[PDB]
């Protein structure tokens, strides 16, 4: 939340639902990064 | 050098040679005589330049009352059927049988939708409609993304079904209406007579992106004038997805305003300001909206939100009354998308009385609270819109009309007035045509008065179209000369009807197209502006045009003759003439009709040739197997009969015409005789000039031919193998030497083309005009103009013979008003002739400027088509400009000095021409440069917009509007 909160100030449309704006948003992130499903996804986000 | 005395006898040699060659072989007083010999197969009828200008505001008001009766018929009848209506919800059986347009018209498709059926239509084809047209039904278009089928346009197909009686009803009335057109609140339209839809949905390549509440007629007639303030939420929490949709929203919001209303667009973070170089309101006109949506895109979103700051510069903004406003609807829309202050105290202290609406919108998904933003809807007597993807921009931005529309229907039959609006191209592809406006009520128990729940809305509103052709055929203008002419303005500065009104659409600056970012076939869209060309921006600005403006704006009467310097057909030279406007308001409308007639056009020759054997005998010299006796002939394509149509193919509409004239004789009790009797009695004379003069020489010293035109239409070139070259258009009313030697009282020499693809210069020869101009009762008429075209080369030597051909220490050339080469003397300049003197010798031409024997005037011109920069054709102002003779000495002479060395020169004007002749030191001795000073459209951006609303013109707007009811509700958001 500290990092990525707010920072998917993104132009363009496409729906990024794995974000971390709140702090139960910010656990479902984190749980699934932990369970290692699609979170190379949760990366490039936080990259770009 | 030469002195002063030999130079001047030079010239007067030459003018002496040119004046005589273009007066003897040309035949002006051969045909002035014969003019008068007859003096009695015509009549000189006077041009009661006050009585044309009351006629023809006569019958434009007729037209529109007609017109305006033709709608108030469709108004009652659509209220009486809706009124009854029974709002089924199963048309499983008892279906809908319609005709939907833009659908695929093969005689085997079978759609078979669950609900309704379709109709296959006959189709014949028509005129007035330059397309196929059903007069048995009503076509229906419907946008593209909504259903045809769905329960709430079933039943706005089901009632509206009782239109087709009165549409049916109205064109037999007046056979000559165009489309009638009920366009109903739910998008759903339904005109008359039945067409197919100039775009399919996927037929073509191209989508339909089409909407009724979106017109300008829908929008004018649908809400009384407003003064908006789109306030944008530009704080941090708005940055992403969200503030790329506010840039559309607004964009797309103020496409929704015309010309009566007035925005500004602020914005607010922590602090609130406006968004461009503004700073109040203005009027919403092309160039503002383009400069506002301009400046919107460039926003970026960073800070702390602040409301009350935002609602104080919005509500102070709203509290002007310094500027012109329309003054009307203060409202202010709010695009945010959600914050936690509501903001009690800004709007108790502001509008505690109610007087200024708050739409909010919420834009984007988010997590926010949408609480104080409904909140602001409900109280300030306001709505509430969610705008969460770009799909839901366009139905979005545009509903707010039907909460401004509640105190026009609370009023009653006092807001049923129709109300013509802006010129604009038809969506049917018809040309230039107005559209006049009349709401329709919604009323369900009217006599038992307890509904009021729906019966605040309007159910949607009807249109009839009138063409600018229309209009055109009721100030007829072929009996003045092609000088003077109708012209019709709002109250607004907009014009209506003139000469310089063109089916393009106008241009805002430069246009910049960026094809590195645009995929090949996804149908980027148009435009949906109207043709607001302003009065002083079709002509030029005077301080006397302003007066006259201004004067005819405010429906007054009156006439102004006046000294005034007018442009030519080809915007290359500028005139100085005499004109008298006269003009009166349309008693009905509100409209302002003049007429620019200039003196030497205030009587005009009626034909009276009444015995059949002298028009027989004329008609018989206009076969195209006679040339040979009379020279090539041409024929102004002119509605002379509504059998035989314009061609443009004009040997052809020659042929028709001569078929025409020999089954029926001249008597035409169901034609126009008047201008039939006109051409042929002009055709008689030129035969006449033709047979009696020009025979007898075959041939001269230098003229390679030449010609004679008239009105009515003949213009004759006397060599039929130069007849090929004579790239002049045949209607002796858009023929720029006409109109030029028809000003003044010389011969004037029109310069070529330089470059054009076209053979010009050594095979037609410099042109020479001049205008016949007789005498018959005391009373000045000038009827023809006959003209030369003298071959170059032998205008060469007879020049040369110190300024031998190709010379090295003089360059002697000769120039006309405007600036264009006609004779050089170098050999390099006269092969390239006819272009800009100052783009080849740009240092002496910018001293002939200096020293004050040139003058120039630049314009604009808002309708040009160019070609966009990366930053086939797209709309574009150029700026012009035009040169000519200002002061009125004989000889100039001097020496301009450009660094390191000087040149001497002595310029002398001929008399009774438009020619100047230069004589100059050779540029090979003295090395200069300034820069080339081109005369030629230039694309441009400007004026500067935001320095011109601190200025504006004047306007007079619409007095009646309603808003503010006590009776009403609001109680929606």
């Amino acid at each position: 939340m500290q990092l990525f909160g707010g920072r998917y100030d993104f132009e363009d449309t496409e729906v990024r639902r794995s974000n971390f704006d709140n702090f139960p948003q910010a656990l479902i992130s984190v749980f699934q990064v932990l369970t290692g499903e699609d979170w190379n996804s949760v990366m490039y986000n936080g990259i770009m | 050098f030469p002195s002063a005395v030999t130079i001047k006898s030079w010239v007067d040699k030459m003018q002496e040679d040119l004046v005589t060659l273009a007066k003897t072989a040309s035949g002006v007083h051969q045909l002035v005589d014969i003019y008068e010999k007859y003096q009695d197969l015509y009549t000189v009828e006077p041009n009661n330049a006050r009585q044309l200008v009351e006629i023809a505001a006569r019958d434009i008001e007729k037209l529109l009352s007609n017109r305006s009766k033709a709608l108030v018929r469709l108004a009652l009848e659509a209220e009486k059927v809706q009124a009854a209506h029974q709002w089924r919800e199963d048309f499983a059986s008892n279906e809908v049988v319609y005709y939907n347009a833009k659908d695929d018209l093969d005689p085997e498709k079978n759609d078979s939708e669950p609900g309704s059926q379709r109709i296959k239509p006959v189709f014949i084809d028509d005129a007035n409609f330059r397309r196929q047209v059903s007069y048995q039904h009503a076509a229906v278009h419907i946008p593209t993304d909504i259903y045809e089928g769905s329960t709430i346009v079933l039943n706005e197909l089901n009632w509206t079904s009782a239109l087709d009686d009165v549409f049916k009803k109205n064109r037999e009335e007046d056979p000559s209406l165009l489309w009638q057109v009920f366009g109903s609140a739910t998008g759903l339209a339904r005109y008359y007579p039945a067409s197919p839809w100039v775009d399919n949905s996927r037929t073509p390549n191209k989508i339909d992106l089409y909407d009724v509440r979106r017109r300008p007629w829908y929008i004018q007639g649908a809400a009384s004038p407003k003064d908006m303030l789109i306030l944008v939420d530009v704080s941090g929490s708005v940055s992403g997805l969200t503030l790329k949709l506010i840039r559309t929203s607004v964009s797309e919001m103020l496409e929704t305003l015309s010309d009566d209303d007035f925005v500004n667009v602020a914005s607010f973070n922590s602090n609130a300001q406006d968004v461009s170089c503004f700073q109040h309101l203005v009027q919403a006109n092309v160039r503002n909206k383009k400069v506002l949506k301009d400046a919107v895109n460039n926003i970026t979103a960073k800070g702390i939100t602040d409301y009350k700051k935002g609602f104080s510069f919005a509500f102070e903004q709203l509290l002007n009354y310094n500027v012109s406003r329309a003054n009307c609807n203060k409202i202010i829309m709010l695009f945010t998308d959600g914050g936690e202050e509501r903001a009690q105290e800004i709007f108790a202290k502001y509008n505690k009385d109610k007087k200024v609406r708050v739409f909010t919108f919420s834009v984007g998904q988010h997590n926010y609270d949408r609480g104080p933003i409904q909140w602001m809807a409900c109280e300030n007597k306001g709505y509430y819109y969610e705008i969460p993807s770009i799909g839901a921009i366009r139905i979005n931005t545009q509903e707010y009309l039907d909460v401004l529309g509640r105190p026009m229907v609370l009023a009653g039959d006092k807001a049923k007035q129709v109300q013509w609006t802006n010129v604009y191209l038809d969506a049917l592809e018809l040309g230039l045509v107005i559209t006049g406006t009349l709401p329709v009520f919604n009323i369900t128990g009217q006599f038992e008065n307890k509904t009021n729940l729906k019966n605040q809305l309007i159910l949607g509103v009807m249109g009839v179209d009138v063409s600018l052709e229309d209009i055109k055929r009721l100030t007829p203008r072929f009996t003045l000369c092609p000088n003077g002419y109708y012209f019709a303005i709002d109250p607004n500065g907009y014009v209506l009807l003139h000469p310089n009104l063109q089916p393009k659409p106008i241009g805002v600056g430069i246009p910049t197209i960026n094809l590195r970012k645009r995929r090949p076939n996804v149908q980027n869209p148009k435009s949906q502006e109207p043709v607001t060309l302003d009065f002083l921006d079709a002509e030029l600005e005077n301080d006397i045009k302003v007066e006259i403006r201004n004067k005819m704006i405010d429906g007054e009467s009156g006439e102004k003759t006046f000294r005034t310097l007018v442009k030519s057909q080809d915007e290359r030279y500028i005139d100085k003439g005499n004109r008298t406007y006269t003009w009166t308001p349309v008693n009905g409308t509100d409209y302002s009709l003049a007429l620019v007639l200039p003196t030497y056009s205030f009587y005009y020759i009626k034909a009276k040739i009444e015995e059949t054997i002298t028009q027989a005998r004329y008609s018989e010299t206009l076969k195209p197997d006679n040339f040979e006796e009379s020279g090539y002939t041409f024929l102004a394509p002119r509605d002379y009969c509504s059998d035989l149509k314009p061609s443009d193919n004009n040997t052809e509409f020659l042929l028709n015409f001569n078929e025409f004239i020999d089954r029926k004789t001249p008597n035409n009790p169901s034609c126009n005789t008047d201008l039939i009797n006109r051409v042929l009695l002009d055709a008689g004379f030129t035969n006449e000039l033709v047979q009696n003069y020009w025979s007898k020489q075959k041939n001269i010293k230098g003229v390679k031919a030449r010609f004679v035109v008239t009105d009515g239409g003949i213009t004759r070139v006397y060599p039929k193998e130069a007849g090929e070259n004579w790239q002049e258009n045949p209607e002796t009313y858009e023929d720029s030497f006409y109109k030029r030697s028809l000003d003044n009282d010389n011969y004037v020499f029109t310069a070529p083309y330089f470059n054009k693809s076209g053979p010009g210069a050594y095979e037609s020869g410099i042109m020479v005009s001049k205008a016949v101009e007789i005498y018959i009762q005391g009373k000045l008429l000038k009827p023809a103009v006959v003209g030369i075209k003298i071959d170059v080369n032998s205008w060469i030597e007879n020049f040369t013979k110190d300024c031998k051909r190709n010379s090295d220490v003089m360059d002697c050339v000769i120039l006309d008003d405007g600036g264009f080469l006609l004779m050089a003397n170098h050999d390099d300049y006269t092969n390239q002739i006819g272009r800009f003197f100052g783009e080849i010798d740009p240092s002496l031409m910018r001293h002939l400027v200096n020293i004050s024997v040139y003058a120039f005037n630049k314009s604009y011109d808002y309708q040009s088509v160019c070609e966009p920069g990366a930053a086939s054709k797209q709309s574009c102002i150029t700026e012009q400009t035009q040169y000519f003779f200002d002061n009125d000495s004989k000889s100039f002479s001097g020496v301009l000095d450009c660094g390191n060395c000087s040149r001497i020169f002595h310029v002398e004007k001929l008399m009774n021409t438009n020619l100047i002749f230069i004589m100059v030191e050779s540029k090979g001795t003295c090395p200069c440069d300034t820069r080339l000073l081109i005369q030629a459209e230039q694309t441009s951006d400007g004026p500067d917009p935001c320095d011109m609303v601190k200025q504006p013109r004047y306007r007079k707007g619409p007095d009646v509007c309603f808003d503010n009811n006590v009776l009403e509700d609001y109680t929606d958001c």
